[PDB]
C-alpha cells in the first residue's frame, strides 16, 4: 500500500500525452488526481490499475514493479465511474464476485458482505439487483466491492461523479470517515476541486497530460505552480488581470493595471527571473477582495450579476478596462441592486502573479497552514 | 492429461487414412487435428482456443467441399463417369454371367451338420452331398443318388437364416460344372463376367473380347486386334470445362441474362422486405396502436412456417388457370396473371412470395434496432411539431440504415443464391427457347448451376457446373474485396 | 403519456384497417392450407371452404389408418411425427452447436487480439457466399468416406446433417462480435481485477447479459435448419431418417398428389417454430 | 450402401404400393425378412443417382423403357430366371426388358392408356378426336367438359401426336435406328397442332395436370378423361358410373399410345440379389402377389399368364388391350429419356403458346439426336 | 409566456406521484424546480411542456388552456437531459432543425443559426457532428437549438448535470447573463440547491411529488416552510439538534437542549400553538466563535475541511448523534481531536416541530 510512480509515460501511436512523471505515495496516504474532463486522471488511475499500458517508466506499489503485473496481482482494488455492477448478480454477489470465484467461502463472503453492507449500510439490499436500487446505493455496491476485496491500495474513478450535488456533499464525509478508519492509500480521480480540498491529503493537479502541481490541498490554494493551478483551485475562479511589469525589488515587485487609471502596486512575489515591460496576470482570488473603504487600491465598475447565496453574496463587476467581470465574494447579505456601480479593494499580500509562460512568481507572503 | 488419450486417437484414425488408401482426406485429418493438439495443450496460443472449434467447421464442412469441388472443375466428372478407378473395375468385377443351369436344392439336417441336395430337370437326375457344417467358403462336391435324404426338408425361414453360410458354399457336380446359390429354392451355375490380370486388362469370359481402359474419355475400350463399358470413372481434363464456359455460345448468352434477374431479383427482395419490415416494426411499438402483442405475433407467424412448405403451398395458390389466388383474381377483376407461363408475371409471383416470407425477418431486426434510438431525439422532435412521416424520413430511416446496411448486404448474399425458393416453386420459370443447357427466366446462377448437373436431359455434367461455381464464386471474391 | 396533434385518431383508426388487411392478406395462404386439412377428398382443387369438415387427413397424419366406407382401411403413408421429431433433433442440435461455436469465436474477435483477425473474419463471410447446393457431391464424399471411421455422424444419419450445419457460422461470429463491442468494459475489466480468468468472464459475466442476443441466433439457426432442404435430403436417405424437409416433398407425386394429406402435415410442421417463439417470450 | 437382411424397394406412387407391401409382409411370414416399399417423388430421377455410387433400393419399379439406361449404366443387376419361370409369363413382356440380349427386369403386368367417360353424362363416347369440340359445347352450356387430361407429360398427350404419323425411333429390323426420329415430321405436327388448336379455342387449359384433370372426372365435372388402369382404383371410390373404350381417332388413323409394361430390376450395388428373385419370382409374380397389388391398384393386363387369362375377363382391361394393341411397344433403350424429356418441352412450350408446333417439334427432333 | 397550473395532477392509473399543486409563473421570470433525484421535477417540466399528460387539473400558458393542446403549439421550448441531439445530423441542421420542417426557410435558418452561434460560439463547430463534440459543447448546441426556435417559455431538464464542476460553475453564469438579456420565461430543473439559489427569481421545491415550498431564493434561504427546505437549501447541510421545550411566550419560544448542562435559550419565533421533541435549526456560518455569544456548544473536533477560503468544522457535541458543523471564512489552525467551542445566537436559529413544518421566524433578516 504504498504506490509510486518514475517517468512514467503514455502514447497512442505517435502521440505524446503525458511526459515522463513522477508520484511518490506514502502509506495511508489521500491522494487526488484532479483536472479537467480527458487531462489523463483515469488514464494514470488505470495505468496503476493496470487496465492500460505504460509505454515507458517504472511503476511500483509496495517497492516491486508491477508494469508487467496483470491487474489482479497488483494488491489494488477499483471503484468504477459508472460502478461497473454486474446487472445479472445481485448485490451481495456483486461485492463478493471477485472472492467467490477462487475460494468460495460460504461462511466468509457472508461475514465479509453483511460486515461491509453494516458499515455502507447495504444489508437490506443485498439480495436485489443492480437495477433496482438508486444511483446513491449503486454507487456504495462499486465501493463495498473494494471493501470486501480489502485491497492495499484504492482506486476511485469519478466516484461522487454522477450523484446529487446534496448527495454528493454527504458521501465526502462518508469517505473521509471511512478512508481514517481503514487508513490505507486511496488514489482518487476527480474534476471537482471541491473534492480535493476536503478529500485529500496530497492533490495532483494535471494540465492535459503534464502534472502542474503536487502538494497539500492548502499550499496549491495559497502557493499555486502556475495560472492552471491558480485557476483551477477555487470554489469560484481566481481573477487575473493583465498587468505590465514595472519595477522590481528583492522582496517584492511592481506591476502596472490595465486601466485608463494605470495605477501601480508592489506585489510581495519572487522577483527572480522577472522583467520590465513584460505582460502577466495579476491573480486575486473573490474572496481576498476587500470593500473599497479599507485598501488604498481601488477597482470601480458596473455590477452585472449578484448571486445571492443565502450565506454570502457574489457580485460580478464590468470593470471598464479588462473585459472579464472581476468576480467579488463576501459573507451575509449584500444589498446590491444590478447595474448599479460598486468599487472593491485590491489587497497586494494577497497577490499571485504568474509569468508569460504562466508560471507563478513565488509569493512571499507566509499564509497559515503551511 | 486427456492430451495423451487424444493425442493417440490423432494416430490411431490418422494411420489409417494412409492406409487403404484416401490420401485426398489423410492430410487435412492430421493438420487440423494436430493444431488442435498444439493450440489446447500449452497457453501461449490461448486466443485460438475461441477460434479453433468454429473454424474447424468452416474447414471441414463449408471451406473443403469449396477447395474439393474447385478439383471437381478440372475433370470429366458427370453422372456416366461418376466413380474412381479402383470403385469401377469393382464394380465390373462384381457382376456376373450364367454360364451353367439352375437346379433346385434342398437343405436337409443331419444332427448338427446339415445336408444339401440338388435336382436336374433336363436329365431328371438327383444330387446330394455329405453332412457339412454352415461357416465359411467351402466347396461340397456332390454326389448323384436315387434314395431320399433322411430329415425333414428346411422351411424358407430356416435357410434364410443360412443365407450367408449358404451363398459361401460353391458347389459341383460329380462330372457337372460349379453351382451356387441363386435363390432360396435355387442354385445355378454364376461365374465372373470379367478377369483382370497382371496389367490393367480385363476380359469377357462370355463373349471373349479384352478391354483396356482409356484415360482419355474415362472408360474401358476394345480395340481391333468399338464397345464402351459404361460404369465410366473419373480422369482429369485440366483445363477444359472452364474453357468451354468461354467457348459454348449456347451456354453463355443466358449465363448473363439470369445474372441480371438475380442480382435484380435480391435487390427488389432487400428493398420491399426493409420497406415493409421496417414499417411494421415502427407501427408495432407505437405508443398509441392498441393489440401490439396481439398484430406482433400474427405477422411473425408466416415465419414460423417452414419456408419449403410456405413456398409448396404458394406453388398451388398460384396456378394460372386453377389455384385459388386466380380463383378470386377473375373475381373482383376479370384476369388471370400467367404466374408461371409469363417470365415478368413468374418474376412478379417469385417477388411476391419472396417478400412474403422475408419481412418478418427484417422486421425482428427493426424492432430490437430501433430500441436503439432512444425516445427524447421523438421526443425533441415533437417539440419541433413533426409528424408521423417526418418522423419516419428525417429521424427513424437514416438513423436505422446505418446499424442495418451490413445485414441487408448480407440479405442480399442469402437471396443472390437462393436456391430452395426457385426450385420447389418454379424451378427456374419458363425455359429459355433454343439454349444448350437447361435454363429458365426465373433461374439464379445457383439454380443454372444445379440445372445443368443433375436434372435429368440437358446433360448432367458436374465437371462442366464445377468449372461455373468456380467461376462465379472468385468473381464474386474479386468483388467483395474490391467493395 | 406524451399529449398527442390533430386528432390522432385520423391515423390510429386507419392504421389498424390497414394493419387488419396485412394480417388477411399474409395469413391468407395459411388459412388455406388449414382449410384444405380439413377438405374431403385429395384433390389439389377443390371448395375454398369446406362443405364438411374431414378428420380423416390429420388421422394419417397423427399415424391412424382410416377404414372408409368403400376402400378398406387406407395407412397412414408417412410417418410425420417421426419426421417432425427429426426435424426438431436437427435444428435443436445443431442450433445449440452453432451458439456454442459462433459465440466463443466471436469472443476472441470481439475482446483478444491476434493478428489477421480483419482478414479472417472478412474471408469467412466470403467463403460462405458459395451455396452448399454446389457441393452436394463433394458432400456425399465427404460423409461417405468419413462415415465408416465415424459413424454416428455419417451418411443417413442425423449427426452428419447437424455436423454438415455446424460450418456456416460467419454471420453468427460478426453479429455477436457487433454485440459484445456494444457492451460496458468496467464489467470485464472489474471482473478481471476481480481476478476472474478470461473463460470465468466469457461464462460468468458476459454470457448471462448476452442471452437475448444468443436467443436470437438460436432462433435464425433454428429456422434455418427446420426449413434447409438440399443437404438434408442429400444426406438422408431411408425414410424413417428422414425430416419434415426431405418427406413433405414426398407427398406432392403429380401422379399421386396427396394434397389434403399434405396440408394436416403442413400446419403441423409449423408447430416447433412456434412453440420456440412462445417459449422465446423471455 | 444397401443394407443387408432386408429389401428396400421403390415404386411409383400412383401404382398400389401398400398392395405390394403386403406381398411382403407375407414374404416376411416365411422368410422372417422385412420388406419395405417405399414410393419417392422423381423415384425414375433419383435412382441413377443414388445407384451408381452403391445406395438406392433392392427393388426399383417402372415401365420397361428406362431400364436400358439403367442397364447400360451398370446399375441392374442381370436377372437369371430358368426356362421353368420364363415360360410363366408372355414371350413379349420379356422382349420389353431385354437389353443385349440379357433379361434385365422382371416383367410385371402391361400399361396402356384408354378413354375413360362418364355414362350419365356421355352414354355414347367419341370414336373420333374430331367431334371433341362439338362434344365440349355442347356439354360446356349443361355447366361441364367434354375431356379433361394431363398434358403436362408426353405420355398422355403422345397417342394424339403418334396417330397421324409420329414416332420415337424407326425399327429397323431388329433394332431401333436412334438417329431416326418422327416428333418432327408432319404426322405429329398434326396431331400436335390440333391439341394446340383444342386450347386456343377454349376446350382445355394448357396448364391442366394429372391431378386437375382426375378431380374434374371423378368429381362429374368433366364427360372424359385419358388415363391407365392404376388411374380406375379413385374411380371406383368416388363412384362415377364409368366406362373404358377404346381411344378416339385422329384423322382417320386411330391413336397410337406408348405401350409401357412395369417391370422390376435388381439394383448390382445390393446385398440382396438372392432375396429379391425370391420375392419377386416366388411372391409377386404369382396369382395372390399380383392380386394383391392389383386390388389397390389396377396393373392392367398382367405378364403373368395364369393370373391374366382371370383378369382378361374385365372388359375394361379387354379395352386397354384393345388400345395396346392399336398402339406400340415402348422402346427400351437409353435415348427414350431423351426421347421424352425434349417431348414434354415441346408440348407445354406449343400448348402455352411460347413456341410454333413446328419450332417446338424441331427443337425436340434435335435434342434426341443432336 | 406566463405560465401558471391550477391543482394540476399526475398519476399513473390508482397511485399519485405528485399531488394537487399550484404555481402562478409570471412574465419573463426565471423558476427553478428543485429536489432530489425521482421527486417529480422533470415530470412537471414534462406536463408543462406536453411530453407527459395532465392527469387532471388545469395548465395554462399564455392564459388559455393546455392540457389537451400538444407541445408543438405551446409556444415553448426544452433543452434535454441528453441534450437529445441527432446523432445523423450537424449541429447546423440540428439547430435548424425545428423550422426547416414546418416553413422550408433557407435564408431564415442561417440567420438565425449564426445569429444564435454566435452567442454561443457554435460558429465553428456548425459542420461538426455530436459525437465528436464535446460534453459542454454538446450542452451548448442543445441550447442553441431552443435559441432558434425561439419560444415564449424555455423548458430545461438539468442541463448542466452531466459537465464538470468548473464548467458546470461557468454555465450558470452564462445562463444568467443569457436570460436577462433575452428576459423571457424560463422553466429550469435541477438537483443542485446552488444553481437554484444563483439562478432563480423563484424556488419551487419539492419533496416526493410535493411542492413544498415557492419563494425567492433568499426568502427560502432566510424562512423555510418545513425541515426538508430548510435541509436542501445550503452549502453545508443545517445542524439539527433534538430539543425540549420549556416556556412559551406570546412574543417568542423557549427551547432546552439535550446537553449534559439543561441550558436554555429564548427564540424570537411565532409561538402560535410545552415539553415537546422539536429540531433546532441553524446553519453553520450563523455560528459564533465562543468568546462572543453567551450561549457556547463544546465539542470534539472529528473532521476539519480546509477549504482556503474557509474551514469546515464538525464538532461532537455531547449527548446528540449529530455533528455540529461549523463554519468561518479563511483557514483555521484546529486538530483533528482538539477540544473546540462555538457560540450559538438566538437571532439566527430556525424551529420546527415533531411533524416537520417549521415555526415562522420574526427576525427581520436583510434581502425579503
Ligand atoms: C413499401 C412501403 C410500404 C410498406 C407496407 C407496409 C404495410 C402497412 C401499410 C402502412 C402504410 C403507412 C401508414 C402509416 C400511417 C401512420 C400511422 C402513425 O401515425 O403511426 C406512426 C408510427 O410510425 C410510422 O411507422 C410512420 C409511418 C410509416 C410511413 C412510411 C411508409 C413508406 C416508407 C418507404 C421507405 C422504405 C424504406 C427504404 C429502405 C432504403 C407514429 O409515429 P410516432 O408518433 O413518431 O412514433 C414515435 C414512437 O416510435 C416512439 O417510441
Ligand atoms: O424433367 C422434368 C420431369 O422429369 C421427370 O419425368 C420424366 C421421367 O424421368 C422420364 O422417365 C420420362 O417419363 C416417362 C416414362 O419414362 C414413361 O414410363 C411414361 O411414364 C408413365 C408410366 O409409364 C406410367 O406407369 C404412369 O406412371 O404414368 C407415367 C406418365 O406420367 O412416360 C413418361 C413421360 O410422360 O420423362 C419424364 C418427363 O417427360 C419427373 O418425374 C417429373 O416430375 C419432372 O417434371
Amino acid at each position: 500500500a504504498s504506490v509510486q510512480l518514475q517517468n512514467v509515460t503514455k502514447a497512442w501511436g505517435e502521440v505524446v500525452v503525458s511526459k515522463d512523471i513522477n508520484l511518490d505515495i506514502h502509506e495511508g496516504e489521500f491522494v487526488v488526481f484532479v483536472g479537467p474532463s480527458g487531462c489523463g486522471k483515469s488514464t494514470l488511475l488505470r495505468m496503476i490499475a493496470g487496465l492500460e499500458t505504460i509505454t515507458s517508466g517504472d511503476l511500483f506499489i509496495g517497492e516491486k514493479r508491477m508494469n508487467d503485473t496483470p491487474p489482479a496481482e497488483r494488491g489494488v482494488g477499483m471503484v468504477f465511474q459508472s460502478y461497473a455492477l454486474y446487472p445479472h448478480l445481485s448485490v451481495a454477489e456483486n461485492m463478493s464476485f471477485g472472492l467467490k470465484l477462487a475460494g468460495a467461502k460460504k461462511e466468509v463472503i457472508n461475514q465479509r458482505v453483511n460486515q461491509v453492507a453494516e458499515v455502507l449500510q447495504l444489508a437490506h439490499l443485498l439480495d436485489r439487483k443492480p437495477k433496482a436500487l438508486s444511483g446513491g446505493q449503486r454507487q456504495r455496491v462499486a465501493i463495498g466491492r473494494t471493501l470486501v476485496a480489502e485491497p492495499s491500495v484504492f482506486l476511485l474513478d469519478e466516484p461522487l461523479s454522477n450523484l446529487d450535488a446534496a448527495l454528493r456533499v454527504q458521501m465526502r464525509i462518508e469517505i473521509s470517515r471511512l478512508h481514517k478508519r481503514l487508513g490505507r492509500t486511496m488514489i482518487y480521480v476527480t474534476h471537482d476541486q471541491v473534492e480535493a480540498m476536503t478529500l485529500a491529503d496530497k492533490i495532483v493537479v494535471l494540465d492535459a497530460g503534464r502534472v502542474a502541481q503536487v502538494g497539500k490541498p492548502l499550499e496549491l490554494y495559497h502557493y499555486p505552480a502556475d495560472r492552471f493551478v491558480a485557476g483551477f483551485i477555487g470554489s469560484p475562479k481566481m481573477n487575473f488581470l493583465p498587468v505590465k511589469v514595472t519595477a522590481t525589488a528583492i522582496d517584492q515587485v511592481q506591476v502596472e493595471l490595465p486601466m485608463p487609471n494605470r495605477q501601480q502596486v508592489w506585489l510581495p512575489v519572487e522577483s527572480r527571473d522577472v522583467q520590465v515591460g513584460a505582460n502577466m496576470s495579476l491573480g486575486i482570488r473573490p474572496e481576498h477582495l476587500l470593500p473599497s473603504d479599507i485598501a488604498d487600491v481601488i477597482l470601480e465598475g458596473e455590477v452585472q450579476v449578484v448571486e445571492q447565496l443565502g450565506n454570502e453574496t457574489q457580485i460580478h463587476i464590468q470593470i471598464p478596462s479588462i473585459r472579464q467581470n472581476l468576480v467579488y465574494r463576501q459573507n451575509d447579505v449584500v444589498l446590491v441592486e444590478e447595474g448599479a456601480t460598486f468599487a472593491i479593494g485590491l489587497p497586494p499580500e494577497r497577490c499571485h502573479l504568474f509569468r508569460e509562460d504562466g508560471t507563478a512568481c513565488r509569493r512571499l507572503h507566509k499564509e497559515p497552514g503551511v | 492429461s486427456v492430451l495423451g488419450l487424444l493425442g493417440l486417437l490423432v494416430g490411431y484414425l490418422v494411420v489409417l487414412m494412409y492406409a487403404q488408401g484416401e490420401y485426398l482426406f489423410a492430410i487435412t485429418t492430421l493438420i487440423l487435428s494436430s493444431a488442435g493438439l498444439y493450440i489446447f495443450a500449452n497457453r501461449k496460443a490461448y486466443a485460438w482456443r475461441y477460434v479453433y472449434p468454429g473454424m474447424a467447421g468452416m474447414g471441414l464442412f463449408v471451406l473443403f467441399p469449396l477447395v474439393c469441388t474447385i478439383a471437381i472443375a478440372f475433370t470429366n466428372y458427370s453422372s456416366t463417369n461418376q466413380l474412381t478407378f479402383e470403385r469401377a473395375q469393382e464394380v465390373l468385377l462384381d457382376r456376373s454371367w450364367q454360364a451353367g443351369k439352375t437346379y433346385n436344392f434342398g437343405l436337409y439336417p443331419a444332427g448338427d451338420e446339415w445336408q444339401l441336395a440338388l435336382s436336374d430337370g433336363e436329365t431328371g437326375k438327383n444330387y446330394l452331398s455329405d453332412a457339412f457344417k454352415f461357416g465359411g467358403e467351402q466347396k461340397l462336391q456332390l454326389k448323384e443318388t436315387t434314395a431320399q435324404p433322411e430329415g425333414e426338408r428346411a422351411n424358407l425361414r430356416v435357410i434364410t437364416q443360412n443365407r450367408q453360410a449358404l451363398s459361401d458354399i460353391t458347389a459341383i457336380l460329380p462330372d457337372g460344372n460349379k453351382v451356387m446359390m441363386s435363390s432360396l429354392r435355387q442354385f445355378s451355375g454364376t461365374q465372373p463376367l470379367y478377369t483382370l490380370d497382371g496389367d490393367g486388362t480385363l476380359t469377357n469370359n462370355q463373349s471373349g473380347v479384352k478391354y483396356r481402359p482409356n484415360n482419355q474419355i474415362g472408360f474401358y475400350q476394345s480395340i481391333t486386334a468399338d464397345e464402351k463399358l459404361s460404369p465410366g470413372y473419373t480422369v482429369t481434363t485440366g483445363w477444359k470445362n472452364f474453357t468451354r464456359v468461354f467457348t459454348d455460345e449456347g451456354i453463355q448468352k443466358p449465363f448473363l441474362a439470369i445474372f441480371v434477374w438475380t442480382v435484380v431479383f435480391s435487390l427488389i427482395t432487400v428493398f420491399l422486405t426493409v420497406a415493409v419490415g421496417m414499417v411494421l416494426a415502427c407501427l408495432v411499438q407505437w405508443e398509441a396502436l392498441r393489440g401490439k402483442a396481439v398484430y406482433r405475433v400474427l405477422l411473425i407467424l408466416p415465419y414460423a412456417v417452414p419456408s419449403f412448405i410456405s413456398i409448396l403451398i404458394f406453388k398451388g395458390l398460384f396456378n394460372q388457370s386453377f389455384g385459388e389466388i386466380n380463383m378470386m383474381l377473375s373475381a373482383l377483376f376479370g384476369v388471370k396473371p400467367a404466374w408461371f407461363s409469363d417470365p415478368t408475371t413468374a418474376r412478379t409471383m417469385l417477388i411476391i412470395v419472396n417478400t412474403w416470407l422475408g419481412y418478418p425477418y427484417m422486421m425482428i431486426l427493426c424492432m430490437g434496432l430501433l430500441k436503439a434510438i432512444p425516445d427524447d431525439l421523438y421526443e425533441a422532435s415533437a417539440m419541433d411539431g413533426a409528424g408521423p412521416f417526418q418522423n419516419f424520413f428525417k429521424i427513424t430511416l437514416p438513423l436505422l440504415i446505418k446499424p442495418l446496411t451490413p445485414l441487408m448486404i448480407a440479405s442480399f448474399a442469402f437471396n443472390f443464391n437462393n436456391f430452395v425458393l426457385i426450385q420447389l416453386l418454379t424451378n427456374g420459370g419458363p425455359d429459355r427457347l433454343g439454349t444448350t443447357t437447361p435454363a429458365g427466366y426465373t433461374d439464379l446462377l445457383v439454380n443454372y448451376t444445379y440445372r445443368i448437373a443433375f436434372e435429368g436431359g440437358g446433360g448432367q455434367d458436374f465437371g462442366l457446373a464445377a468449372a461455373i461455381a468456380t467461376l462465379i464464386f472468385l468473381l464474386v471474391g474479386a468483388l467483395a474485396i474490391v467493395n | 403519456a406524451m399529449v398527442q396533434p390533430k386528432s390522432q385518431k385520423a391515423r390510429l383508426f386507419i392504421t389498424h384497417l390497414l394493419l387488419l388487411l396485412f394480417i388477411a392478406a399474409i395469413m391468407f395462404p395459411l388459412l388455406m392450407v388449414v382449410a384444405i386439412s380439413l377438405r374431403q377428398g385429395n384433390f389439389a382443387t377443390g371448395s375454398l371452404i369446406p362443405e364438411q369438415i374431414s378428420w380423416d387427413h390429420w388421422k394419417l397424419a397423427l399415424g391412424f389408418s382410416v377404414e372408409q366406407a368403400d376402400g378398406r382401411i387406407t395407412p397412414p403413408p408417412f410417418p410425420v411425427l417421426l419426421w417432425l421429431w427429426n426435424s426438431v433433433k436437427v435444428a435443436g442440435i445443431s442450433a445449440i452447436g452453432i451458439v456454442a461455436l459462433s459465440t466463443t469465436c466471436a469472443y476472441a474477435f470481439a475482446r483478444m487480439r491476434f493478428p489477421g483477425k480483419a482478414t479472417l473474419l472478412k474471408g469467412m463471410l466470403i467463403f460462405q457466399m458459395f451455396p452448399a447446393v454446389l457441393s452436394l457431391v463433394a458432400l456425399y464424399a465427404l460423409f461417405d468416406r468419413l462415415g465408416e471411421y465415424i459413424p454416428f455422424i455419417g451418411l443417413n444419419t442425423h449427426g452428419g446433417v447437424i455436423f454438415a450445419y455446424l460450418g456456416g457460422i460467419a454471420l453468427h461470429v460478426w453479429t455477436i462480435k457487433g454485440y459484445f463491442e456494444t457492451i460496458d468494459s468496467s464489467l470485464e475489466e472489474a471482473a478481471a481485477l476481480d481476478g476472474a480468468t478470461p473463460w470465468q468472464a466469457f461464462r460468468l459475466v458476459l454470457l448471462p447479459l448476452s442471452v437475448p442476443i444468443l436467443a436470437v441466433v438460436f432462433i435464425l439457426s433454428f429456422i434455418a435448419a427446420i426449413t434447409e432442404v438440399p443437404v438434408a435430403s442429400l444426406l438422408l436417405r431411408d425414410v424413417n431418417s428422414y425430416t419434415l424437409a426431405v418427406g413433405m416433398q414426398q407427398y406432392l407425386n403429380p401422379q399421386n398428389y396427396l394434397w389434403g394429406d399434405f396440408a394436416a402435415a403442413a400446419v403441423m410442421s409449423a408447430l416447433p417454430i412456434t412453440i420456440v417463439f412462445l417459449l422465446a417470450q423471455r | 450402401k444397401i443394407e443387408e437382411g432386408k429389401l428396400v424397394i421403390w415404386i411409383n406412387g400412383d401404382k398400389g404400393y401398400n398392395g405390394l407391401a403386403e406381398v411382403g409382409k407375407k414374404f416376411e411370414k416365411d422368410t422372417g425378412i422385412k420388406v419395405t416399399v417405399e414410393h419417392p417423388d422423381k423415384l425414375e430421377e433419383k435412382f441413377p443417382q443414388v445407384a451408381a455410387t452403391g445406395d438406392g433400393p433392392d427393388i426399383i419399379f417402372w415401365a420397361h423403357d428406362r431400364f436400358g439406361g439403367y442397364a447400360q449404366s451398370g446399375l441392374l443387376a442381370e436377372i437369371t430366371p430358368d426356362k421353368a419361370f420364363q415360360d410363366k409369363l408372355y414371350p413379349f413382356t420379356w422382349d420389353a426388358v431385354r437389353y443385349n440380349g440379357k433379361l434385365i427386369a422382371y416383367p410385371i403386368a402391361v400399361e396402356a392408356l384408354s378413354l375413360i367417360y362418364n355414362k350419365d353424362l356421355l352414354p355414347n363416347p367419341p370414336k373420333t378426336w374430331e367431334e371433341i369440340p362439338a362434344l365440349d359445347k355442347e356439354l360446356k352450356a349443361k355447366g361441364k367438359s367434354a375431356l379433361m387430361f394431363n398434358l403436362q407429360e408426353p405420355y398422355f398427350t403422345w397417342p394424339l401426336i403418334a396417330a397421324d404419323g409420329g414416332y420415337a425411333f424407326k425399327y429397323e429390323n431388329g433394332k431401333y435406328d436412334i438417329k431416326d426420329v418422327g416428333v418432327d415430321n408432319a404426322g405429329a405436327k398434326a396431331g400436335l397442332t390440333f391439341l394446340v388448336d383444342l386450347i386456343k379455342n377454349k376446350h382445355m387449359n394448357a396448364d391442366t395436370d394429372y391431378s386437375i384433370a382426375e378431380a374434374a372426372f371423378n368429381k362429374g365435372e368433366t364427360a372424359m378423361t385419358i388415363n391407365g388402369p392404376w388411374a380406375w382404383s379413385n374411380i371406383d371410390t368416388s363412384k362415377v358410373n364409368y366406362g373404358v373404350t377404346v381411344l378416339p381417332t385422329f384423322k382417320g388413323q386411330p391413336s397410337k399410345p406408348f405401350v409401357g409394361v412395369l417391370s422390376a430390376g435388381i439394383n448390382a450395388a445390393s446385398p440382396n440379389k438372392e432375396l429379391a428373385k425370391e420375392f419377386l419370382e416366388n411372391y409377386l409374380l404369382t396369382d395372390e402377389g399380383l392380386e394383391a397389388v392389383n386390388k389397390d391398384k389396377p396393373l392392367g393386363a398382367v405378364a403373368l399368364k395364369s393370373y391374366e387369362e382371370e383378369l382378361a375377363k374385365d372388359p375394361r382391361i379387354a379395352a386397354t388391350m384393345e388400345n395396346a394393341q392399336k398402339g406400340e411397344i415402348m422402346p427400351n433403350i437409353p435415348q427414350m429419356s431423351a426421347f421424352w424429356y425434349a417431348v414434354r418441352t415441346a408440348v407445354i412450350n406449343a400448348a402455352s403458346g411460347r413456341q410454333t408446333v413446328d419450332e417446338a417439334l424441331k427443337d425436340a427432333q434435335t435434342r434426341i439426336t443432336k
